Protein backbone atom coordinates (compact mmCIF):
# COMPACT_ATOMS: atom_id res chain seq x y z
CA UNK A 1 0.00 0.00 0.00
CA UNK A 2 1.04 3.19 0.63
CA UNK A 3 3.24 2.87 3.43
CA UNK A 4 5.35 0.54 1.12
CA UNK A 5 4.95 2.04 -1.88
CA UNK A 6 5.43 6.07 -1.47
CA UNK A 7 8.79 4.50 0.72
CA UNK A 8 10.26 2.08 -2.45
CA UNK A 9 8.75 4.52 -5.19
CA UNK A 10 8.30 8.89 -4.70
CA UNK A 11 5.09 9.26 -3.45
CA UNK A 12 2.27 11.64 -4.90
CA UNK A 13 0.18 14.49 -3.71
CA UNK A 14 -2.85 12.65 -5.03
CA UNK A 15 -1.73 9.60 -3.20
CA UNK A 16 -1.19 11.60 0.12
CA UNK A 17 -4.39 12.56 -0.14
CA UNK A 18 -6.54 9.45 -0.35
CA UNK A 19 -5.00 8.53 2.86
CA UNK A 20 -6.43 12.15 4.92
CA UNK A 21 -9.72 11.23 6.41
CA UNK B 1 8.33 17.43 0.36
CA UNK B 2 5.78 15.25 -1.39
CA UNK B 3 7.30 14.47 -4.04
CA UNK B 4 10.19 12.19 -3.21
CA UNK B 5 10.40 8.80 -1.18
CA UNK B 6 9.03 9.01 2.34
CA UNK B 7 9.53 6.29 4.12
CA UNK B 8 8.95 5.53 8.20
CA UNK B 9 8.04 9.26 10.11
CA UNK B 10 8.85 11.11 7.06
CA UNK B 11 5.29 9.37 5.92
CA UNK B 12 3.71 10.42 8.68
CA UNK B 13 4.96 14.01 9.03
CA UNK B 14 4.05 14.38 5.23
CA UNK B 15 0.65 13.30 5.52
CA UNK B 16 0.17 15.35 8.32
CA UNK B 17 1.27 18.16 6.82
CA UNK B 18 -1.10 17.28 3.66
CA UNK B 19 -4.19 16.67 5.57
CA UNK B 20 -4.35 19.20 8.09
CA UNK B 21 -7.48 19.35 10.01
CA UNK B 22 -8.81 16.08 8.43
CA UNK B 23 -6.14 14.37 10.20
CA UNK B 24 -4.95 11.05 8.24
CA UNK B 25 -5.02 7.21 8.62
CA UNK B 26 -1.38 5.49 8.36
CA UNK B 27 -1.61 1.54 7.46
CA UNK B 28 1.38 -0.15 7.13
CA UNK B 29 -0.21 -2.62 4.80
Amino acid sequence: GIVEQCCTSICSLYQLENYCN
Amino acid sequence: FVNQHLCGSHLVEALYLVCGERGFFYTPK
